[PDB]
């Protein structure tokens, strides 16, 4: 069965038909009772002196609002993205999550990658299925439909897939799958999680959200410190807390 | 000439010159990861074969920034990603950090081509692994339906890769089988005792 021809003949994307799309429990309930209580702050984030985020992070979401999550519907550009000093805020060795979307993003967000001093080491692909509408507006460069985004994943210093499958939000529903928050948190990176332009629905315990759109703020930096204070300085988020 | 055809070859010594000009080229280079190194991708004597026209570049691990380096060097703007979602019989799924599954093929524009079908088909596939190493027969079909009746070349095909309206190139292909007339003209030309 060719899936491409099938798409072409039907418009349900090959996607549509991918099947089904143990201990890893005991893990989930370890990063649980390891997560930081959610802190969250506004802060207008191209006005913002990033360095007031301390400590360093072991672990960067950074969810850009890019004028392509706005097919009919502030948005930043790659060079706005590209002159955060994300550099200056993250740990020695830590991990970066870019969500790049599908145009020059691509080709872009491996750009900052590098410029922040990160090697990509995978690329994590939410594949949209469009299960319950069988029409796509291209982009002028465009070949393809583009049916799927891209959240790159970055390394500097010394269990799950690579793809994420769910369907097409509504137009103008710019949410990323929380799936990649599951992907993240099985690493078992380090405890600093920053989220850079999280929204009010994205915040989550274990983490901190950052973005211009929260309506309340609750981000002290002592405090915020304070939970990785020695006994705690190193642990995985994946062990059990020091008495 | 519509049939198969191929050439067994170095690719990196042979006169593609004599080849002309193809509406699309693929290529699914054994990234040094029979192998070629950095210096050896980047030196093809790809800007030779089109004009106008789009690449499509078979990507893996370091590849993945190396070939979007290879496809710039070779003057291409890299437009569009297919990935190819590995499944089973029975469609189910099957990098040190996650497991794999997909491949990834850069999509890469040249030049201003025109009467190109963009948008027929979606950046996705789906289809069953075959062999070790082996493409899926679908990048074909999403292919043909983006430039139809064009000439095309296939860069380190192997012998299962050769299709219609295809010339491929791989050291692993048995001889040489050409049957446009000019490439036929061209290689007794510029090869009169057949040897690279
Ligand atoms: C996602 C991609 C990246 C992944 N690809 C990986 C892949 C691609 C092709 C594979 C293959 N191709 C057949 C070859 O002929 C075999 C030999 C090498 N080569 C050459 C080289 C050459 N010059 C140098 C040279 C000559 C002589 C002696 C030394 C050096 N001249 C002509 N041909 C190609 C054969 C076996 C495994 C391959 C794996 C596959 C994907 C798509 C799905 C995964």
């Amino acid at each position: 069965n060719d899936y491409c021809q099938h798409f072409v003949d039907t418009g349900h994307r090959p996607q549509n038909f991918i099947r089904d799309v143990e201990l890893i429990r005991l893990k989930d309930e370890l990063i649980a009772k390891s997560n930081t209580p959610p802190m969250y702050l506004q802060a207008d984030i191209e006005a913002f002196d990033i360095r007031e985020l301390t400590p360093k992070f072991d672990v960067i979401l950074l969810e850009p609002p890019l004028e392509e999550y706005y097919r009919e519907t502030k948005c930043w550009t790659w060079d706005d993205i590209m002159k955060l000093e994300i550099d200056e805020i993250a740990a020695p060795r830590s991990f970066i999550f870019l969500w790049c979307g599908s145009g020059e993003g691509l080709d872009l967000g491996r750009v900052c990658l590098r410029k922040w001093g990160y090697r990509r080491c995978e690329d994590i692909c939410w594949i949209k299925t469009n299960k319950n509408n069988p029409t796509k507006t291209l982009d002028p460069k465009a070949v393809f439909q583009r049916t799927k985004e891209h959240c790159l994943m970055g390394i500097k210093g010394t269990v799950d897939i690579d793809l994420i499958i769910t369907e097409e939000p509504e137009i103008g529903n710019i949410e990323k799958p929380v799936e990649i928050f599951h992907i993240i948190e099985h690493f078992c990176l380090g405890r600093r999680r920053l989220h850079l332009f999280g929204r009010d629905s994205t915040i989550r315990p274990g983490w901190l959200t950052v973005g211009p759109t929260l309506t309340n703020s609750n981000y002290n930096a002592e405090t915020y410190a304070s939970y990785f204070s020695a006994p705690n300085s190193y642990l995985t988020g994946c062990t059990e807390e020091i008495e | 000439l519509f049939p198969p055809q191929w050439i067994c070859c170095d690719i990196r010594y042979l006169d593609v010159s004599i080849l002309g000009k193809f509406a699309v080229v693929m290529a699914d280079p054994p990234w040094d990861i029979g192998t070629l190194t950095d210096d050896e991708m980047r030196r093809l004597n790809i800007p030779v074969l089109q004009d106008d026209g789009f690449l499509f570049l078979w990507v893996t691990g370091r590849a993945m920034e190396l070939g979007r380096e290879c496809l710039n060097l070779w003057g291409y703007e890299r437009v569009d990603e297919i990935i190819w979602v590995k499944t089973n019989q029975l469609q189910r799924i099957i990098g040190h950090w996650l497991n794999h599954g997909k491949e990834h093929c850069l999509v890469g524009v040249k030049g201003n081509p025109q009467g190109f079908n963009q948008g027929l088909d979606c950046d996705v596939i789906v289809a069953e692994v075959r062999s070790t190493s082996h493409k899926p027969d679908e990048i074909y079909g999403m292919i043909e339906r983006l430039s139809p009746g064009t000439r095309k070349i296939e860069l380190f095909g192997r012998p299962h890769n050769v299709q219609p309206n295809w010339i491929t190139l791989g050291n692993q292909l048995d001889g040489i089988h050409l049957l446009d007339p000019d490439v036929v003209a061209r290689f007794k030309q510029r090869y009169p005792d057949g040897i690279i």
